[PDB]
RNA sequence: AACCCCUAUACCUUCUGCAUAAUGAAUUAACUAGAAAUAACUUUGCAAGGAGAGCCAAAGCUAAGACCCCCGAAACCAGACG
């Protein structure tokens, strides 16, 4: 122990630390260069005549009149529609298992975006066209946790890993407004707005979320048993009977397709200051929020 | 008569042991050694980082600086529209305006252009670490004294001045109480009439004040306050939104 | 950050292992990060200078440097190039050795 | 000396003067009142009934949803027709 | 220095002082109101949202009136909202 | 010529005046005060500069945006002209491209 | 903050002390002396 | 280039660049070949295949394009079924 | 031993090259000219996360330090004044 204890007892015999004996760490304060004196004056590093010394050289990209590189290349739609492309932050099974082992995500309760964000497992940016998380297969071989997880996209192998261990995986759509709310609920509650309804997927995404192969949240529940059995056969494992599990009720807990949060209905106003919930009773309002 | 024995509330790392300081009182001239208080080693025995003290001290001096210095360019000086004399033929140097920076009474070429702000913010964790370093340095150099309370027998400033002299507390003493509202009236009266003995609440503690004052006095409640706030920075998540907004386990 | 839950068997499926209790009796100690992981980090500059950093080192950092030099010398075939920073309690190593150092530090019980 | 009282976040809802010309317009609307209620609750003094859309506002909300957000059955039917044409 | 009030608010301040203060309340309200004239020389969008052909995304649309110059002689007639462009 | 022939009056600085004695107090208002207040809120000065930093062009744009409507006619004219001059300097002139 | 050179007098005397034994104006006029002093050195 | 915009005091992107080049997150820029749609009747198959290739830019051009585009265009994107997803990260690259 | 002896083609700018008979300068005093992003580098903090909502992240991220002059046309336009 030559560090902590030697650095403090050696301070006992030194002058008091004061505002008169402070200095920056060496290397943190590079010297400033001024155009004064033989070395740095005279032409001051600007050269001689031309546009150079006078400060009027052409814009960046200009090549002296030759048709510039960045113009003579043909246009091509590499980035066409980039700002309207849906993005999904990848969440690997390695990362998910890591979060569970450290107690950052609780597998005893349903896992959705809110719990993933609250555990600092994933960072979602709705303003950057993130539409949620995509569960990726990386780490499937060593994934052991039993979870009920709700994601936006899931690979076939990732789904098989979840369901071989006795867990349940569902793919759930969130519109940009809903995604912002579900990711950061507290900032939303401070706006004093009724909880909005979750919008349906766009027409181009309806096939994905109505298909049992993807465990879509709008798919026919009667088709899941066959889909679950097919993966068990393909990847050589026996489909567990989760109906016999002690956590079966929790494993079945799923949000209504119009519900952003478990246990909270559209049109409810959360009063955090008084720790209350306000529910509208007007028939017209109730019809709007329930439709 | 019973000793005031304070223990560290928050978990101390297993490889480290608490440091200790005498608990004293201001009720009498010889009322030293009233107790013995343990102090968390990560707050009062961190590595002595003088470079970090410089960073935080320099931040404190400059982050709220606004310079009001301003000069006029050649465009803002009164007049100066016309060309003072023809370009050619007069034998004189060529000039375009009587308010050129070459001219007496002309504009300033590269003068101050205020108001100018110097605002910047060190990372929150760095500013918290600086406070830890300052407390450790004071303890390591025997400039830190822990009090049970700041209650004086009288409000006379001479008593407090004489007390510091007898106890060899240097020329200047920073007195830190837990809260502004609950400061004892006696210490408030004494310090209000002094210049080198300054009374501040715990929320007002800062590196610059600690370095300007030779001696630092903390009450036992203040010690608990400081350990809680500074150690919270070591074990906290990266924020999801400003800590002023509701969290599950914050505040307290 | 929540404290890691108790596990019947270690290492966990992810590979995490808690620090040994009591701490090892060595001249130096290596504190875990706030996320409870070993503080060994890869670093790169100039697009080509691959380096390894051991952070949060307490006690005799020079003793750690000697131990690291003995541990890595067989792998490299020569003495590793290192920089000891007593002020920050950091040891910087030329080359990428994060995986080997992490396991090596874990075996010591840090 | 003695330090001045620490600067504190002045509690209570702050209601600007509606008849003051220099009052920012954003502090006078219903959206500002809703934020006061969410922050302070009943102490705000905002009638909680004013938080949901009014009957006229609810009519506009429902019209926009009908125009731009089709039902699942409509989208599924449109998908089938498009698929048949491609086939 | 700066003015206490923005210059664009000066005219409204004048209406709160002097004889203008004592004008009828109903009349002062008529002055303050500034309804959008009926579109005469331009065709309104007719909707608040439109689908942009180039990218196929729903975009907000706004009606920006065309500035109209009414000659002084227009004030003795009835031009139906028409003026010079 | 050019140098004074007598010593200037001695400089008297009261290092323990109230302003200096209390310099820095509450600079940790947030860290030690549950983050109810940000330290930048302690900054006093022009409304367009509190807790913000920028180069002269950025400062000019910010001031015109925030208080341009309240500025005196002559002042606003100079500000608009300054913004134009700086736009040309920073975007078109200099050693580097 | 406006900074001005305050000790220019002494800077001039560093050169002129070497030019006292020169002939003519180059023994007192800095513009002239400095060139001749450099040449002398 | 606009180094400081009049409205925001921020750097601007040269949009001519965005219309022609793809930036891979690893720093590489991809482009098409000039003339790949020009006078195909007079060009041989081997030449026409060369002209259809998507090719990388050199160091100097890459540095230039980086300066002519703001940070937004250098972020890591996670587009669904991106054809270029595999090429965003280098493998087995020494020095 | 002041000089006499010996040695020695002012300075700046500009140029392939200037004692040049190329430029500027009587002299003194005062005044009079390098402003910033993109990256990278250096030194701290924390670290698969960083940052005091936004952003970035396949060791990153945050903070800081450190680079981008002066004078000069003939003109052009608007509104006044003759
Ligand atoms: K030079
Ligand atoms: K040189
Ligand atoms: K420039
Ligand atoms: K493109
Ligand atoms: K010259
Ligand atoms: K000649
Ligand atoms: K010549
Ligand atoms: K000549
Ligand atoms: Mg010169
Ligand atoms: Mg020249
Ligand atoms: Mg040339
Ligand atoms: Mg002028
Ligand atoms: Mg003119
Ligand atoms: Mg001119
Ligand atoms: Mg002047
Ligand atoms: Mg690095
Ligand atoms: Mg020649
Ligand atoms: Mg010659
Ligand atoms: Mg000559
Ligand atoms: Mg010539
Ligand atoms: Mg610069
Ligand atoms: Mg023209
Ligand atoms: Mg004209």
């Amino acid at each position: 122990q030559g560090g902590g204890a030697r650095a403090l007892d050696l301070l006992r015999g030194l002058p008091r630390v004061s505002l008169a004996n402070l200095k920056p760490n060496p290397g943190s304060k590079k010297p400033e260069r001024r155009p004064r004196g033989r070395r740095r004056g005279r032409k001051c590093g600007r050269g001689h005549k031309g546009e150079r010394q006078r400060g009027t050289r052409p814009r960046l990209g200009f090549e002296g009149g030759q048709t510039p590189f960045y113009i003579r290349i043909p246009k091509y739609g590499f980035n066409e529609g980039h700002s309207f492309r849906r993005q999904y932050k990848p969440l690997s099974l390695n990362r998910l298992q890591y979060l569970i082992d450290l107690g950052r995500v609780d597998p005893s309760q349903p896992i959705d975006l809110t719990q993933l964000v609250n555990g600092r497992g994933v960072t979602i940016q709705p303003l950057k066209r993130d539409y949620g998380v995509q569960l990726v297969e990386e780490g499937a071989d060593t994934f052991t946790a039993k979870v009920n997880i709700e994601v936006q996209l899931a690979s076939e192998l990732a789904i098989a890993a979840i369901e071989k261990n006795g867990g349940v995986v569902t793919t759930a759509f969130y519109d940009p407004r809903s995604l912002d709310i579900v990711c950061k609920p507290v900032p939303f509650f401070l706006r004093g707005q009724p909880i909005p309804k979750r919008m349906l997927p766009p027409e181009e995404l309806v096939p994905y979320y109505t298909d049992a192969k993807n465990r879509g949240y709008l798919a026919d529940p009667a088709k899941f048993p066959e889909a679950r059995l097919e993966l068990a056969r393909k990847y050589g494992y026996i489909l567990p009977d989760i109906t016999k599990d002690e956590l079966f009720k929790m494993l079945c807990t799923r949000k209504d397709p119009r519900q952003i949060f478990f246990g909270l209905a559209p049109g409810w106003v959360v009063n955090m200051a008084d720790k209350k919930i306000l529910k509208p009773t007007d028939e017209n309002l109730l019809k709007y929020y329930t439709s | 008569p019973e000793p005031v024995l304070r223990k560290v509330e928050l978990p101390v790392p297993t490889h480290r042991r608490p440091v200790q300081a005498w608990v004293e009182s201001l009720r009498g001239f010889e009322q030293e050694r009233v107790g013995l208080a343990d102090l968390h080693p990560d707050v009062f025995a961190t590595a002595p980082r003088l470079d970090i003290l410089h960073q935080v001290a320099m931040w404190q001096k400059n982050f709220k600086r606004i310079s009001y210095a301003k000069t006029k360019t050649r465009a803002e000086v009164r007049g100066g529209g016309r060309k003072p004399w023809p370009q050619k033929g007069t034998g004189r140097a060529r000039h375009g305006s009587i308010r050129s920076p070459l001219w007496r009474g002309g504009g300033v070429a590269h003068g101050p252009r205020g108001p100018t702000s110097y605002y910047y913010m060190l990372p929150m964790k760095v500013r918290a670490l600086g406070l830890k370093v300052a407390l450790t340095v004071k303890l390591a150099q025997d400039d830190l004294h822990i009090m049970d309370s700041l209650e004086l027998p009288t409000g006379d400033p001479q008593y407090l001045t004489e007390l510091a002299h007898y106890r060899r507390w240097g020329d200047s003493v920073l007195l830190v109480d837990l809260t502004h509202e609950e400061m004892p009236q006696s210490i408030v009266e004494a310090t209000s009439r002094l210049k080198t003995f300054n009374l501040i609440p715990a929320v007002g503690l800062n590196v610059h004040s600690m370095l300007k004052h030779q001696t630092l006095v903390l009450t036992l409640p203040t010690v608990a306050f400081l350990e809680d706030k500074l150690l919270w920075q070591d074990s906290r998540y990266r924020p999801l939104y400003p800590f002023s907004l509701p969290y599950s386990d914050f505040p307290r | 950050i929540p404290d890691p839950p108790k596990h019947e068997h270690y290492p966990t499926p992810s590979g995490w292992q808690p620090p040994r209790d009591p701490p090892p009796n060595l001249p130096y100690f290596v504190r875990r990060s706030r996320m409870h992981n070993i503080p060994v980090y890869k670093d790169i500059t100039h697009g080509n200078r691959q380096m390894t950093v051991i952070r949060k080192v307490e006690g005799d950092i020079w003793a750690l440097q000697k131990d690291v030099e003995d541990f890595l010398s067989p792998l490299l075939g020569k003495t590793p190039v290192t920089q000891v920073n007593e002020v920050t309690g950091t040891l910087r190593i030329k080359g990428y050795f994060d995986q080997e150092l992490k396991a090596w530090l874990l075996e010591k019980g840090f | 000396y003695r330090a001045r009282p620490p600067p504190r976040r002045r509690p209570g809802p702050r209601w600007p003067d509606p008849e003051d010309l220099l009052t920012p317009r954003w502090q006078l609307g219903p959206r500002y009142a809703a934020k006061q209620f969410a922050r302070y609750g009943a102490a705000s003094g905002v009638v909680p009934g004013s938080l949901w859309p009014s009957p006229e506002q609810l009519r506009e909300l429902e019209a926009e949803e009908r125009e731009w957000y089709p039902s699942l059955a409509t989208m599924q039917e449109s998908l089938r027709v498009k698929q048949l044409a491609e086939e | 220095p700066l003015h206490k009030y923005p210059v664009w608010l000066w005219k409204r301040l004048q209406l709160r002082e002097g004889i203008c203060s004592r004008l009828p309340g109903h009349y002062l309200r008529s002055l303050e109101e500034e309804r959008t004239p009926t579109p005469v020389h331009y065709r309104p969008h007719g909707a608040k949202f439109k689908i942009n052909p180039k990218n196929g995304q729903r975009e907000r649309v706004e009606d920006v009136p065309i500035p109209i110059y009414f000659p002084p002689e227009s004030q003795r007639g009835l031009w139906g909202g028409e003026g010079w462009i | 010529i050019g140098i004074r022939l007598t010593l200037p009056p001695p400089k008297v600085v009261d290092r323990w005046n109230e302003k200096r004695a209390m310099f820095g107090v509450y600079d940790n208002i947030g860290i030690l005060g549950n983050f109810e207040k940000h330290p930048k809120e302690l900054i006093r000065g022009p409304i367009w500069l509190r807790g913000w930093k920028g180069n002269e062009l950025q400062r000019c744009i910010r001031k015109r945006k925030m208080v341009g409507s309240r500025m005196f006619a002559d002042d606003l004219h100079n500000l608009n002209k300054r913004i134009r001059y700086l736009y040309k300097h920073f975007n078109r002139h200099g050693k580097f491209r | 903050l406006r900074n001005r050179v305050t000790d220019r007098y002494f800077r001039i005397q560093e050169v002129l002390k070497h030019a006292r034994h020169f002939r003519g104006r180059k023994n007192r006029c800095y513009r002239l002396a400095v060139r001749t002093v450099i040449r002398a050195f | 280039l606009t180094y400081f915009s009049a409205r925001k005091g921020k750097r601007k992107t040269v949009k001519a660049v965005i219309d022609r080049f793809l930036r891979l997150h690893c720093g590489l820029w991809v482009r098409r070949k000039a003339g790949y749609k020009k006078k195909l009747w007079k060009k041989t198959p081997a030449r026409k295949k060369r002209l259809r290739e998507f090719v990388f830019c050199n160091k100097t051009q890459s540095k230039l394009l980086d300066k002519m585009t703001t940070s937004f265009w250098k972020r890591r994107n996670w587009y669904v079924d991106d054809p270029y997803q595999k090429y965003h990260d280098r493998t087995n690259l020494k020095v």
